[PDB]
RNA sequence: AAGGUCACGGCGAGACGAGCCGUUUAUCAUUACGAUAGGUGUCAAGUGGAAGUGCAGUGAUGUAUGCAGCUGAGGCAUCCUAACAGACCCACAGACUUGAAC
RNA sequence: UCAAACGAGGAAAGGCUUACGGUGGAUACCUAGGCACCCAGAGACGAGGAAGGGCGUAUUAAUCGACGAAAUGCUUCGGG
RNA sequence: AGGGUGAAAAGAACCCCCAUCGGGGAGUGAAAUAGAACAUGAAACCGUAAGCUCUCAAGCAGUGGGAGGGGGACCAGACC
RNA sequence: GGCCAGUGAGACGAUGGGGGAUAAGCUUCAUCGUCGAGAGGGAAACAGCCCGGAUCACCAGCUAAGGCCCCUAAAUGACC
RNA sequence: CGGUAGGGGAGCGUUCCGUGUUAGGGAGAAACGCGUGCGUGAGCCGCGUUGGACGAAGCGGAAGCGAGAAUGUCGGCUUGAGUAACGCAAACAUUGGUGAGAAUCCAAUGCCCCGAAAACCUAAGGGUUCCUCCGCAAGGUUCGUCCACGGAGGGUGAGU
RNA sequence: UCGGAGAGAGGCUCGGUGAAAUAGACAUGUCUGUGAAGAUGCGGACUACCUGCACCUGGACAGAAAGACCCUAUGAAGCU
């Protein structure tokens, strides 16, 4: 359970890039909503 | 596993669901326009189809059934004096699940119902 | 804008063609050009070949047709052209060689009692999977992983013997489907086969 | 410095952490105002107000210490640093108190307009060359 | 404080090509130096000489600078055509050079450790080198071998 | 561009990603597709005789209305509600070299 | 046009180098505060209430110093 | 445990963002990248931009050779 | 002799033996070689086995031990 | 002219002192960073759009004089990692209000919990936490417009 | 036997806050052999595109903590 040794630059890097990615895969999701709530007749949004 | 299991159960316990369900209905039939969470939304809409279709045929034991799940006293019988006046012809289908932006604290998505 | 990609793409390209150079072939040459002589150094150092010298499309091909021939000596003849070790610009940190061609795998012959009692056995990971199978159930079942087993086995398996593997070109038919090159026969020099 | 081109505005070290602010803030990189104010309207982030709220700030201090416009105006940069960690020693059971650091961030978000000059053709002239320091503002593959 | 503007000196652009077309290649002939070759043997070791060369050497015990020195021990002298394969040495033979000022080569940093034997030394060493310039290659002319 | 992804309504799929099925003048007629989820209307099905009234009884209770009343996770029908509004990625003959005939 | 050979060219986090930033307070220059000797001197004070404190005193916050219901000070004699 | 903005607070009039904190102009200053977390600010640490390069690869991460590529260049063969 | 140190746990290999079970990379001795304190080459790797004693440079040559099909330098060398 | 334990010889560097109120230095000293330079090396010398007042060399002396190790030690910052957890499984939900911003603050209505208490008062202890207004830098294991938090003012009345 | 279903609090996902033991740097495969006699790091072969998420703990002679057992100290202490 207690970790041996501790990680690189690298692998620090690439995981908390994957994390940030994973951030920005939830935002064109967001400029989607945001361009849907725009001048348009949507049944969504009171 | 959860095959066919069409109970749409909350982050609740289940008596706490059945008081959630009966009170959010409650207010829900109150003030017509509520805001809930999308969950909430969906578990309104059930209910709430079987209490309007429920004062529909306004006879006693659907009127003593009908008192029996609604908290408020004075809002099940302001019920079977609107829903046929309102409601008739429409068969099903009473409420509207607009969607609104999610919530402050959680990024809970969040729903708003209707009654049309 | 797409000439901005296109256009400056080919003014590059154009001093691409003014400010370098071609590198000249190593055939009928002689030592220098006069520019050449002006340039670098490279006849005190160990010549090294640039990218211009091992190109893949003028590398040489050999078809051995392996009917009656022996497996390991024919293995070694193919290894030592599959590297490049019979061309003057051999360095082994490049891949010097040349593709071979194997026709007619299925002939292939062996000394002694090699067709009953070599084993090509291998295993994955787990055990208990040791594959028992010997020399004749591969020549009847899958002929070409006999020679491409002989030959693995001779080049370096770093990363460049994993290149010039696949400079090789076992079939088990009579007939290659290459038409690459003109493939010329390979030249042996093994009196014992 | 780009010959007057960028706005560049600071931040304090406001109390959240810098990692989900540079997920925040990487974003928004390389987008207009306009796409930054409609996202950040809607991202469903925490760190997502301060860094509106310093877009806000950046482009109509762009709008007022500069004369532009917030249509034509990209996010040029947009970097996040660390701050001040503050320290909360904070008790745990079997005797033992472990370091809780209270995060802050350091935003520093540059601001860029188009100020073109769109030139007509390509073709090199290598002459004048008191001219050619200022038709040649900002473009690319710089030879010699 | 404002976009600048455009400039408006009306200029026109000279599309001749025969300008810029002249200014932006260089002609630059090679200097043809001759059509001969020899390999030299200097202290043990031979080198690849062609006439006109900043070769580097072993020879600093003693040599002036700016001097004209001839390197007779000279084999296989040899031309575009032929070559004169030399039985050990070329008879006659003479690689006119110019020993150049002397030079110290770049660090070699000898440092060397044992192991957990707790022992390193680093010292240095600039080997003491000199540069040659080579004028030309005669007194060749026997024996040719050419195939 | 073809094709995907998000969103959307969900699933006999599923920790999250996946996967799968929809995403509406959601047939028109002579005979297999354009009902995804909820509601509604019925049919299987579970518990099993509900309230109210009358009758018998001093009363507990039984009886007729009445396989009634609730349940309807399942089947079919029905566009009544939500499948609206969108967004985004991938484009522009696919390097270089030999042989064959056209 | 087809068949065969090779896998270039732009391709991601990241790796290296370089430049510019943020936390950080090492290095450099100090000091507002200390340490040790030498030469003298003093080791005195206190029931005429001591060393040390508590409370309080200024026109009006808190803290330190001074002061003590005569209190952010008083009398006399000298210096200025 | 926590010292050092300036020489002098001359400590930022006024405008904008704005509930503040903060930030940008302007003004003071020789210096505002000396802005009150304020004097020189290094390493670990976190970053952003530019050049080359990694997704069939086994490696105390080097070193010797060096393919390809990039940069300034002047002893253009050299250097990184 | 003067001044002045360490060391006093050794290990394996050949020979001469004792203890053992002529068992141990076992234990204790006597002469010697290596390691310890010895790099390099051969031994696949691998302190003690063989060659061999590293001042340093060379993109020099000849050799010892050992090798000359390929990985990996040199003979798919010759004759019994 | 390999070398451990070890012995000897020769040197570099640091801060201070004598020369020294030295040469030099707001025409940029020390620092910090840089090298196509020189040494056997410890190091020197030179260059810096950074910095802003000291301080070399030579000939000598004296040390709290040289760091990679001590489960050393003191500060700073990492890894695990945006992971466990967020302190009972009494349970909250909606509509309004305040605001820049509300799951959390307030108001109302239902719902739910303790009820020999999870209610009220006093002994001890604490010492201002009590009350109005203002604020949200830090604290509240989230948020916050709220607070036992920060600021200003007030408050504790006995013959029994 | 011989498990099976269901309800909560966790676990999984999202939004907020956010540690810890540990840590020479880690570009951190399997077999087999060697080696201080139990190797991801040495040798040969085979196998593996890079990098996450959720579980399991066989190894890293995993973490703790200068072995309470054994022995040594011309140690300490209690008791007889």
């Amino acid at each position: 359970a207690v970790p041996k040794k501790r990680t690189s630059i690298y692998k620090k890097r690439i995981r908390k890039n994957i994390w940030k990615k994973k951030g920005y895969w939830a935002a064109l999701k967001a400029f989607s909503l945001a361009k849907s709530l725009s001048t348009g007749n949507s049944k969504s949004f009171f | 596993m959860k095959h066919g299991r069409k109970i749409h159960r909350l982050s609740r316990p289940a008596d706490q669901r059945r008081a959630l369900l009966r009170g959010l209905t409650t207010q829900l039939l109150k003030h017509g326009r509520i805001k809930t969470t999308r969950a909430k939304a969906s578990a309104m809409r059930k209910y709430v189809d079987k209490m309007i279709t429920l004062a529909k045929e306004g006879s006693l034991h659907k009127r003593r059934q009908a008192l029996g799940f609604i908290y408020e006293k004075q809002i099940v019988h302001a019920l079977f004096a609107e829903v046929p006046e309102r409601y008739g012809d429409r068969n099903g289908g009473y409420t509207r699940i607009i969607r609104t932006l999610p919530r402050r604290g959680d990024n809970a998505p969040m729903a708003y119902i209707e009654l049309v | 804008s797409t000439k901005c990609t296109e256009e400056w793409r080919q003014l590059k390209e154009a001093v691409k063609k003014e400010f370098a150079i071609p590198h000249v072939p190593l055939d009928q040459r002689w030592m220098f050009t006069l520019e050449e002589a002006t340039g670098p150094d490279i006849w005190n150092t160990t010549w090294y070949p640039k990218s211009a010298d091992h190109v893949p499309t003028d590398k040489k091909w050999y078809v051995v047709d392996a009917t009656d021939l022996i497996l390991g000596r024919m293995a070694s003849t193919i290894a030592i052209h599959i590297r490049g070790k019979n061309l003057a610009s051999y360095t082994p940190s490049v891949d010097m060689g040349a593709f071979v061609i194997v026709v007619n795998a299925d002939k292939v012959a062996v000394s002694g009692k090699k067709r009953t009692q070599k084993l090509y056995r291998r295993h994955s990971g787990r055990p208990g999977g040791l594959k028992e199978e010997t020399f004749d159930q591969l020549q009847k079942r899958i002929p070409e992983r006999i020679i491409e087993h002989a030959v693995r086995g001779m080049l370096p398996k770093g990363r460049l013997g994993r290149y010039l593997f696949n400079h090789l070109k076992v079939y088990k038919g009579a007939e290659h489907p290459h038409q690459a090159q003109q493939p010329i026969d390979l030249p042996l020099r093994d009196k014992r086969i | 410095p780009g010959k007057c081109d960028e706005i560049t505005t600071r931040g304090y070290s406001i109390s959240m952490s810098v990692d989900k602010a540079r997920r925040v803030i990487d974003q928004i990189r390389g987008r207009s105002y306009a796409e930054t104010l409609m996202i950040l309207e809607l991202m469903p982030y925490r760190a997502c107000y301060p860094i509106f709220k310093l877009i806000y700030s950046a482009a109509a201090n762009a709008s007022h210490n500069k004369q532009f416009n917030k249509a034509n105006l990209i996010i040029s940069k947009a970097e996040v640093n660390k701050g001040i960690t503050l320290k909360k020693v904070k008790p745990r059971a079997r005797g033992r108190s472990y370091m809780i650091k209270r995060p802050t961030c350091h935003i520093t978000i540059v601001l860029r307009d188009i100020t073109h000059f769109d030139s007509y053709d390509k073709f090199l002239e290598s002459l004048t060359p008191k001219k050619l320091i200022a038709l040649l503002g900002l473009m690319s593959t710089g030879r010699r | 404080v404002l976009p600048d503007d455009f400039q408006a000196p009306e200029p026109g652009t000279p599309e001749y090509n025969d300008i810029i077309n002249q200014f932006l290649p260089k002609k630059g002939p090679p200097p043809p130096r001759e059509e001969i070759f020899a390999v030299v043997v200097i202290g043990s070791r031979q080198y690849i000489v062609i006439p006109g060369r900043w070769i580097y050497t072993q020879r600093l015990k003693g040599a002036t600078v700016n001097d004209k020195i001839v390197l007779n021990k000279v084999l296989l002298v040899g031309t575009k055509a032929s070559t004169y394969i030399g039985t050990p040495i070329v008879t006659n033979a003479a690689v006119h050079a110019v020993v150049e000022e002397q030079l110290l080569d770049d660090k070699v940093i000898v440092f060397k450790y044992k192991k957990k034997k707790n022992y390193r030394r680093n010292i240095g060493h600039r080997q003491p080198i000199t540069r040659i310039k080579i004028t030309g290659i005669t007194g060749y002319e026997d024996y040719p071998a050419s195939t």
